[PDB]
């Protein structure tokens, strides 16, 4: 048992007509101290998978180091490395799940929500879900922490259930994606400005965005607004 | 000296193949399967007179629907059939159910070859194991030190066991009675005995679905002694 | 609930002129209920005095623990162990069990054979060694036992003096404490003799 | 839960109720309290639901094991003492069971072991076991006599849980009756109280509080 | 001769007795065949009797739902090892979701047999095993030795008389390798293989014991009138 | 459980032992006896939490039997009662502590004594004329240090005994239904069946 | 402090028929006052005829499903491909809770098949392993809604038959397949309008001596 | 492996003997011979120093005889080394009895604790055994005066007067001669004396040479003391019996 | 630990050490066991190489294992205290748990279980002791009488001997002892005891010892004087 120290908030993702997009933003918090400003929270593995982690960032880093290591043994003794034994989304998850779930029933968690994200051989689309507790889930669209009060529902509407997802296009779905992530950045009080986007698609690959920041905001309306009520200066 | 757990030049293990010879010198057991249920019989082959024959517990129940038979060094058996007897009750608390024949055995040979430098050195006994499950019905299995068990439809182990098997041999068929079987039995046994066969040197056993494992008593298998004899003198 | 304070109890050691003395009450109690009033308090190896006081379960344990250590001593040694030397024994076998200690306030007294230095010693649970020149106390009414020495207490008293000093200190002392009395035993220790004597005292 | 048991003439009355609840939920009416340990050995369970079948359906395998080797019936002595050094093993770990083990033997005659968590274990005549016991042992003693017959004694046991069942909330369902003598136990059937209620008031003229 | 008492011994030619010897006791085991196309993957083994009232010895063990071996030798360490590649096959399902490949199944046998040869005490493992199965980079067959040594291979044969069909294989090669999308010519083309092998007695109902894995076929055992198809 | 208690008369020892057992709001027996005999002219009778008196009582009863066994000898009750101090000295210091109390009565055929011994469950030991554990002495011990002279027949010992009994019925709360009264003397251990 | 265990809502159905047995739950899956996913399957199919829910605590729920299924698989490699009959099953799912009894899967288990006679099998368990063959039992969140109604409509409890006035019980008629369905239905639409944690789908599976089939319903999505 | 360099020391003959013990008792045999000799008044413990030196310091030695408690002594015959690390053992076995009981240990009971650590040697380990015997010279209030001898087998038994170590053939030939029941300490002194004084191997028989104990109810009042004699009181026992 | 395989095969399938552990026995002094009607009776030799003893003290060849069963043995003396104290704890240890003395057989059953673990254990060699088991099963008058051997085979007798010459003893009893008829009372079955020893002790002075059990845990071993008289109506019978 452990208390988080520095974590990260949000990760939200969605399932499009070829592929999945995940984002995360770049922000490592310190309590209320907003401690660390370029912190990468999607650790690609491969170029068929990104894993999105959410929560403390020094069991982050000790989970980044664990797929690092995995690539490193795949590799071993295996001329199809880079083909058709090369590592899946499906293998990296369920590999993730059995480690959450053994550290939760050692009473000594990795304090993390992680949301898994690729493209499989066959050129399905794998998005799921694990957490400190070793609770697991797929959906259409998935978020961690606030993302998944404020997120879903605007993923939601794009992709509410399973046939919406060869009708969403990667243009509409990353649309999608960067608005839900200005949303939280209104309203997400241990969020930054800027963030990171992945899209793994079964066509054009693994596509990552570095440096992206919230634009077009509404703020204007905000000299209207005095007082709390009676005031009118 | 040299390792317990060594080769010989000819592929076998030498302890394994030692244990085999001192099975040899024990006495005689026969086990014959039939549709109607599995007979087991041993010589019990008491050292004087003195000795109360019927202390000598050379045939021994491991379920209600498996029974055991052996021969070599007597004392080694008692810790497998203590393990044997765990075994199938350990299975019925973990399934609600009988355990398979097979299984029961496949356990027990699980132990044979755990010797090293663990137990020191191979068992010195053979094992007949009888007994009825509703899949592939009565059945007779050998047990061996190797490890390894064969099915039987008949089989004798001990110092007559090869005069006998060849007994067996011609004598076994598909059709036979459970009264044939047990008859059989003791003809053979007085065959390859060296003393006279009665009911006080020599012991009958039998496993039926119906009622299960039973030894048979000193009064019931005389009965079957002196039915032998009279068909026998018969032609 | 205090382990300290369950059954009662004191010992008062005291120096004089070429003696010593050690000294005990007699009471073992469960709390309120008076159990025993012959539960002595002080054993003896050799010429070597140990008085104990504390949860009474401990004080048996600890007794047959010394018993135990010195006799092997003596048979190693070849001698008798002396008050210096098991003073350092007592203080090392309570270190040891520093994070689970008996709960007792141990006292020990006796004359060097060799020397014919008196010698008096206390310690706390856990075996810190407190060698006082004048006296030593122990047990429930310690701080009674304290009030009675400082101002009772002279050097240099003569055996059937000392005698009267540590008598009226620890009977002063008891009487002033709910969970002591019920009696009373003093030794008077010199080099080649040692007397016991029981004290009559109030038996409430 | 209420479950007794009792000594008497005709060997041993064995009854209990069916219900089983979590909170005042009522999980099942259909509880089966009763497990047969062999064929002359019967156990009550009362307590913990889990901790009760596991232990008794163990206690049969090494009943078992004890006649195979020592090819002689387990004494009830020896069986209720094999279930108490257990469930001491894991005292303070919170395990909730109350049980009678009874049986009959040569050796003994019909005995009754009361075997519980805490580590008791007591021969007795008579035992109620369970959140309605007290409602139970009032019919019980009021009415025990040594010299009943197997068909009065059968009819006590089974009013005294339904008085419980009546009385206790966390009791009720069902009665199973059993009846334990030198060539073994007799099931007398499953009682359900729906019914065995009413007719039981109108034929014993009891229970005139109630409106019917 | 002298050099033989022990496994941790090198003899002066750097020969290991212990595990030589224990390769001679898979050339007393009874033949046992393997071959592959690209499709599927074949076991045929020739079962052993004690004597005619006695069964035949099974041969083949199933590891998976995609993988399994043919053994001779000591059946007890031929037990040992498939009880090894059941767990690690488990293993590798359950915490992966990720049926195991058929060419790190044969690393990992080679290294578990490996630690018996150089530690004192122990013995080499008295069994030779033929692997196949199905994955996701097709049919496979291993050929496994007690010494460590594990072998893929198109087809291949162990045991007593195993030269004769062999050689058959190293033949057909061109031939069978072709059968793809038709299992019961791939099986003719081992019961045909391991026919040279016999001298003497020939392949009965009872005698006979095919296996079989494949692109839509698990792995499955034939046994009794289910091969009689074959004879 | 409830009362337990002891008397040390000139010839022998007499303990008294109530027969209640209770669990919860029922008295589930009332014919309990609360001891065992650890050898021909040794007795303990014993009190505290459920389960751990029992298992405690025959551990001790064991292992007693077990050295008269071994020494074909029976061991002093002074040597018995050290030897069960030690076991609960012991166990107050273990994971989970035997909470139980006892009263060691004994006859020792050395010295021709009566001896009675009282230890609780932290390993107390005290030899006693007279002895009790838990709210018993709070009654007894007054009427005992009245009456009780150390010159005493078992007639006169059991009559004294009656009197603190008849004094605990009268103002305990608790209906511990009568006690199971056993003498130790140089005969041996012998049941009082009417009290 | 930290907390192992969690709530991930849903609720589960296992209805025996005579000759078939059910084995129905919801697609949703929660915590707190969010939807995690409104399709995540819960009835499993075990092998040998068998299906398997455990509801509750979704972590240590597909722990035990998975642990089961590897045990029906190492019952084969022991057994000589013996197949697992239900009651054998239901034993050693027992032995799975009990084998954590002082650190507990935290769900309420329910299986689902045939028994050896043909006759349709539900067995139902508490999270430490205490179970019981039943004709009729509903599980988890919304258990306490579903059961009263079983209790009435499959049991016919408190139900007499007309004219007699209390005096004859309706009779215990068998229920055929379709009609079974149809009270699973009911069931779940009823739980789904008062209870926040049951919506947005159905997923029935049957089982019959032919095998396994699947059946799938909408269920409200607020 | 180890395997070939094991002599395997716990394996039995073709005879059934087991080989490690029977030459650890003629290792034994080449020992100084100590004798003990029980009385109706007390018990007496005598003992041969091996070919001593004129510059060995022997007031402050002690080779032969060993107290184990105030009540039980020992002779010992073999290596001293060996005899010191089971001295300690049941020096720490009579302690931990007298703990639990809060009674001295029966002589017995010390005895066979000894001789079972002997046999555990014998049985199991691959260790060499004990090259020792002992003599145990002891009282209690059950059997009183008490004589045992134990040998590295680990077997022990009870003695009138017993011999250990060197010529115990012609020691016990002349003990079993002139020994009677109803003898005295006093008397039992002489004869242990004498007995030494024809079996030694030496010239002469000297103070310098041997080692003397008594154990003796000859205490003020009924209790047992302990007498390990100094080299002038053997000096003067010598000249009283008059062999110098 | 030491390891070592001490006890193993041999190419004629034989443990060497096992049937050394035999010839220990074959060294002993001689055991005898006889059984009558209501009793069991106990006879051992003591061999008069060793005078100068004190019987009082000296362990004593037949040993209580519990109040109602008797142990006496041929062999290694040392070897026999291992055997009987695990069978002293194991006898209060069944008291314990099963509230019921062990039955003989029970008891032989564990001493023989105990000797054959020692037979395949390693870094231990075999018990060189052969045991005689006597005694009566509680709430039973039925006499019983069981052997053990180093092997860890057991069986019961009607009458039995072990140890040196006891082939002789043995070949006694053979001709002597009727199954159909035992000896009815103490008198006979202690007198028949007493005639099988005198064919190989030599003097019939301290070198018999002879310990009696009856039912209901009625144990009694003889004295000297006792003995001598049985020693002396043999032979003066035999003078004819
Ligand atoms: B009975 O009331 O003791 C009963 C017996 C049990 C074998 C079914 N116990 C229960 O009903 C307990 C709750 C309880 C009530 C009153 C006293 C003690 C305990 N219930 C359970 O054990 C249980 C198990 N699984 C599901 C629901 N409840
Ligand atoms: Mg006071
Ligand atoms: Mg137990
Ligand atoms: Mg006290
Ligand atoms: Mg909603």
């Amino acid at each position: 048992t452990q208390q988080p120290i520095v974590t990260g908030t949000s990760v939200i993702s969605m399932k499009y007509d070829n592929g999945v997009i995940i984002a995360a933003d770049n922000l490592g918090s310190y309590g209320s101290l907003l401690r660390f400003n370029g912190v990468e929270r999607l650790i690609p593995v491969g170029d068929n998978t990104v894993v999105g982690i959410s929560g403390d960032i020094s069991d982050m880093q000790h989970i980044e180091r664990l797929l690092k290591d995995l690539v490193t043994e795949n590799a071993y003794d295996n001329p199809l490395a880079d083909a058709e034994e090369a590592l899946e989304p499906s293998y990296i998850f369920e590999y993730l799940a059995t480690v959450m779930y053994q550290r939760r029933s050692k009473m000594n968690p990795l304090w993390n929500a992680i949301i898994v994200a690729g493209v499989q051989s066959n050129g399905d689309q794998f998005l799921r879900y694990v957490n400190l507790l070793g609770v697991t889930y797929s959906s259409p669209t998935l978020a961690t922490g606030f993302g998944a009060h404020m997120a879903n529902p605007l993923l939601r509407k794009v992709v509410d259930r399973e046939s919406d997802i060869p009708k969403t296009t990667v243009q509409v779905a990353e649309e999608a994606i960067v608005n839900a992530m200005r949303v939280l950045y209104y309203r997400d009080a241990r969020s930054s400005r800027n963030f990171s986007l992945a899209i793994i698609d079964k066509n054009t690959g693994l596509t990552f965005k570095k440096n992206l920041q919230v634009e077009n905001m509404k703020w204007d309306f905000a000299k209207d607004i005095k007082g709390y009520g009676t005031q009118k200066i | 000296d040299r390792g317990v757990s060594t080769f010989s030049p000819e592929g076998r293990l030498f302890q394994v193949e030692y244990s085999l010879e001192a099975i040899k010198l024990g006495s005689t057991a026969i086990g014959i399967a039939t549709k109607e249920g599995v007979v087991l019989g041993v010589e019990k082959r008491a050292t004087s007179p003195l000795l109360e024959s019927d202390s000598i517990e050379k045939i021994v129940e491991i379920d209600r629907h498996i029974g055991c038979a052996m021969s070599g060094l007597t004392a080694d058996a008692r810790s497998m059939i203590e393990h044997a007897r765990t075994a199938a009750v350990t299975h019925n608390l973990y399934y609600d159910e009988d355990i398979n024949v097979e299984s029961l055995t496949q356990s027990v040979c699980d132990l044979a070859l755990r010797f090293g430098e663990l137990m020191s050195r191979p068992f010195g006994v053979a094992l007949l194991i009888a007994g009825h499950d509703a899949d592939d019905g009565y059945q007779l299995f050998h047990a061996e030190p190797s490890g390894t068990f064969y099915r039987y439809n008949a089989k004798a182990i001990g110092s007559g066991s090869e005069g006998a098997q060849a007994e067996l041999l011609n004598e076994w068929h598909s059709s036979l009675t459970l009264k044939e079987a047990e008859l059989l039995v003791l003809k053979i046994l007085k065959q390859v005995m060296e003393e006279k066969l009665d009911e006080n040197n020599a012991q009958l056993s039998c496993i039926t679905k119906q009622d299960g494992f039973k030894i048979y008593d000193n009064e019931k298998t005389a009965e079957l002694i002196k039915e032998l004899k009279e068909k026998e003198a018969a032609e | 609930s205090d382990p300290s304070s369950i059954n009662g109890g004191i010992v008062v050691a005291m120096t004089g002129k070429d003696c010593v003395a050690i000294a005990c009450d007699l009471r073992l109690g469960s709390q309120s209920l008076g159990v025993s009033n012959k539960f002595e308090k002080i054993f003896h190896y050799g010429h070597v005095f140990l008085g104990i006081t504390g949860l009474a379960t401990d004080v048996t344990t600890l007794n047959e623990m010394f018993r135990y250590k010195t006799n092997l001593y003596k048979l190693k040694e070849e001698r008798a162990i002396e008050p210096e030397t098991f003073t350092q024994l007592v203080s090392s076998s309570l270190y040891e069990r520093r994070f689970g200690p008996y709960f007792v306030g141990p006292v020990v007294a006796g004359i060097n054979s060799k020397s014919g230095k008196p010698f008096i010693a206390g310690f706390d649970l856990i075996g810190c060694i407190d060698e006082a020149k004048d006296f030593i106390v122990s047990g429930t009414a310690s701080d009674q036992l304290f009030g009675m020495c400082e101002s009772l207490y002279e050097p240099n008293l003569e055996p059937e003096d000392l005698f009267e000093t540590i008598s009226q200190a620890l009977l002063n002392a008891a009487d002033r404490d709910a969970l002591s009395g019920w009696g009373a035993v003093v030794y008077i220790i010199k080099k080649d003799e040692v007397v016991k004597r029981y004290l009559k005292m109030r038996q409430d | 839960t209420t479950t007794l048991a009792f000594r008497f003439q005709g060997g041993i009355i064995v009854a209990v109720d069916s219900r089983a609840t979590a909170g005042n939920w009522v999980a099942s009416q259909t509880v089966k309290k009763v497990i047969e340990i062999n064929p002359f050995l019967l156990g009550t369970i009362a307590g913990g639901a889990a901790d009760c079948q596991f232990w008794e359906t163990w206690l049969g395998s090494q009943c078992r094991l004890h006649e195979l080797r020592e090819k002689e019936r387990i004494s009830v002595a020896a069986a209720s003492k094999i279930l108490s050094n257990l469930v001491y093993q894991y005292k303070g770990a919170g395990l909730s069971m109350g049980t009678m083990i009874c049986g009959y033997t040569r050796k003994e005659g019909p005995t009754i072991y009361y075997v519980d968590s805490d580590g008791t274990r007591l021969k007795g005549d008579i035992f109620c076991v369970g959140s309605g016991q007290t409602f139970a042992y009032g019919v019980l003693d009021s009415n025990y006599k040594w010299d009943l017959s197997v068909e009065d004694a059968l009819y006590l046991g089974k009013r005294s849980i339904l008085a419980a069942a009546h009385r206790d909330a966390y009791s009720g369902g069902s009665v199973n009756l059993y009846h334990v003598t030198e060539d073994g136990w007799i099931y007398h059937g499953n009682h359900d109280v729906g019914e065995l209620f009413w007719k039981v008031k109108e034929e014993e003229g009891s229970f005139n509080n109630v409106i019917g | 001769n002298n050099y033989d008492g022990d496994t941790v011994t090198f003899s002066p030619t750097g020969r290991l007795f212990q595990v030589e010897y224990a390769l001679e006791a898979i050339k007393q085991g009874s033949v046992t065949v393997g071959l592959r196309s690209n499709t599927h993957a074949v076991l045929v083994a020739l079962k052993r009797n004690a004597d005619e009232l006695s069964s035949y010895q099974k041969k083949i063990i199933k590891c998976d739902e995609h993988m399994g071996l043919s053994l001779a030798g000591l059946a007890p360490d031929a037990r040992v090892l498939s009880n090894y590649l059941r767990q690690q096959c488990n293993y590798s399902s359950l915490v992966f979701n990720r049926k195991l490949a058929v060419e790190r199944a044969g690393h990992l046998l080679c290294d578990k047999a490996q630690k018996n040869t150089q530690s004192y005490g122990g013995r080499p493992y008295g069994v030779g095993l033929l692997i196949i199965g199905y994955d996701k980079s097709g049919a496979h067959l291993l050929e496994f030795q007690p010494s460590g040594n594990v072998t893929e291979l198109y087809g291949t044969a162990i045991g007593a008389r195993s030269q004769g069909a062999k050689t058959y294989l190293e033949r057909t090669l061109d031939t069978f390798i072709k059968i793809d999308g038709n299992p019961d010519e791939l099986i003719k083309a081992g019961v045909e293989a391991i026919s040279q092998s016999l001298r003497d007695e020939s392949l009965t109902v009872d005698n006979l014991s095919i296996a079989i894995v494949g692109k839509d076929t698990p792995f499955t055992i034939y046994d009794g009138e289910a091969v009689a198809k074959y004879i | 459980m409830d009362i337990i208690l002891g008397i040390r008369v000139q010839d022998s020892v007499i303990l008294a032992s109530s027969k209640a057992v209770t669990r919860g709001i029922s008295v589930l027996k009332d014919s309990d006896d609360k001891t065992r005999q650890l050898s021909p002219h040794t007795l303990m009778s014993f009190a505290g939490e459920a389960g751990d008196t029992v298992q405690f009582a025959e551990y001790i009863q064991a292992n007693i039997q077990l050295y008269s066994i071994r020494e074909d000898y029976e061991l002093s009750p002074q040597a018995v009662s050290s030897f069960v101090r030690q076991e609960l000295a012991k166990s107050i210091r273990s994971r989970r502590p035997y909470q139980v109390n006892v009263l060691i009565g004994g006859y020792d055929k050395k010295k021709n004594k009566p001896e009675l011994y009282q230890i609780d469950y932290l390993g107390t030991k005290v030899e006693l004329p007279y002895g009790a554990h838990g709210y018993s002495g709070f009654y007894t011990f007054s009427l005992l240090d009245h009456h009780y002279r150390p010159d005493m027949t078992t007639e006169e010992g059991l009559d004294l005994l009656k009197l603190c009994v008849q004094e605990l019925e009268k103002r305990m709360p608790m209906d511990f239904k009568g006690v199971i009264v056993k003498i130790v003397d140089k005969d041996g251990i012998r049941q009082v069946d009417d009290f | 402090q930290f907390n192992p265990y969690g709530d991930n809502g849903g609720t589960i159905l296992g209805i025996a028929g005579e000759d078939f047995a059910v084995l129905a739950g919801d697609t949703r899956n929660i915590t707190d006052y969010s939807i995690n996913s409104r399709y995540e399957p819960k009835v499993f199919d075990c092998g040998d005829n068998i299906v398997m829910s455990a509801n509750g605590f979704a972590a240590d729920g597909d722990a035990l499903v998975k642990r089961f299924k590897n045990s029906v698989k190492w019952y084969h490699f022991d057994h000589n491909d013996k197949k697992l009959s239900i009651n054998s099953a239901a034993r050693n799912i027992q032995h799975l809770l009990y084998g954590k009894r002082f650190f507990p899967y935290y769900v309420h288990t329910i299986i689902a098949g045939l028994d050896e006679d043909g006759k349709g099998a539900v067995y139902s368990f508490d999270p430490v392993g205490s179970y019981e063959r039943e004709q009729c039992r509903a599980g988890g969140a919304a258990a306490s809604l579903i059961m009263p109604f079983l209790d009435n409509q499959v049991n016919f409890k408190n139900q007499y038959e007309p004219g007699t006035n209390g005096k004859v019980k309706k009779p215990l008629k068998y229920l055929s397949v379709e009609e079974v369905i149809k009270l699973v239905r009911d069931s779940f639409t009823s739980a789904t309008e008062r209870h926040i944690q049951v919506g947005d789908g159905l997923e029935i599976l049957i089982v019959t001596k032919d095998g396994v089939r699947k059946e799938f319903y909408e269920l409200k999505r607020d | 492996g180890s395997r070939r360099y094991d002599s395997r020391t716990t394996i039995f003959s073709p005879e059934g003997r087991l080989y490690q013990v029977e030459y650890a008792l003629e290792s034994i045999s080449h020992a100084g011979t100590a004798i003990g000799i029980m009385a109706s008044d007390g018990i007496v413990l005598a003992a041969e120093r091996k070919v001593t030196s004129t510059l060995l310091e022997q007031d402050t030695s002690t080779e032969k005889l060993y107290k184990l408690n105030d009540k039980i002594a020992v002779a010992v015959a073999g290596l001293t080394a060996d005899a010191e690390i089971l001295i300690n053992t049941a020096r720490i076995h009579a302690q931990n009895y007298l703990k639990t009981y809060n009674e001295d240990i029966p002589v017995e009971i010390l005895v066979r604790r000894l001789s079972d650590i002997k046999q555990g040697y014998t049985q199991h380990g691959g260790l060499r055994p004990f090259g020792v015997s002992f003599i145990y010279a002891g009282y209690d209030d059950r059997y009183g005066y008490q004589l045992y001898t134990s040998n590295p087998s680990g077997n022990y038994t009870g003695w009138k007067a017993i011999s250990v170590g060197a010529n115990t053939s012609a020691a016990q030939t002349l003990l079993q001669m002139d020994y009677k029941d109803d003898m005295k300490v006093d008397d039992a002194i002489e004869l242990a004396l004498k007995t030494l004084s024809k079996t030694t191997d030496s010239s002469a028989l000297t103070y310098d040479r041997l080692e003397f104990a008594t154990i003796r109810k000859g205490a003020n009042d009924g209790e047992v003391y302990q007498k390990i004699f100094k080299p002038q009181e053997i000096k003067d026992i010598l000249v009283k019996t008059g062999i110098t | 630990g030491y390891d070592r395989a001490l006890s193993i095969f041999s190419p004629d399938g034989h443990i060497f050490q096992v049937e050394y552990a035999l010839e220990a026995v074959k060294r002993g002094t001689c055991a005898v066991g006889v059984k009558g009607k209501n009793c069991v009776v106990l006879g051992c030799e003591r061999r008069s190489t060793l005078k100068l003893q004190d019987t009082r003290i000296t362990p004593s060849k037949v040993s209580k294992i519990d109040s109602h069963v008797v142990l006496s043995f041929s062999g290694l003396n040392a070897d026999s205290r291992i055997l009987i104290e695990k069978a002293r704890v194991e006898a209060q240890s069944h008291r314990l748990t099963l509230e019921d003395p062990v039955t003989v057989e029970y008891l032989t059953r564990y001493v023989a279980g105990v000797q054959q673990r020692y037979t395949q254990s390693g870094g231990v060699r075999p018990f060189g002791v052969s045991t005689l088991i006597a005694g009566f099963d509680p709430r039973d008058d039925e006499p019983k009488l069981y052997q053990t051997e180093p092997s860890g085979i057991y069986s019961s007798w009607s009458a039995q001997t072990i140890g040196r010459n006891s082939k002789t003893v043995r070949e006694f009893l053979e001709k002597n002892y009727d199954r159909k008829e035992p000896p009815a009372t103490v008198e006979e079955c202690v007198k028949l005891t007493v005639r099988s020893l005198l064919e190989v002790v030599q003097t019939g002075a301290k070198n018999i010892e002879i310990t009696v059990v009856k039912p209901d845990s009625d144990i009694v071993a003889l004295s000297s004087e006792e003995i001598n008289q049985y020693v002396t109506q043999i032979e003066q019978e035999k003078q004819e």
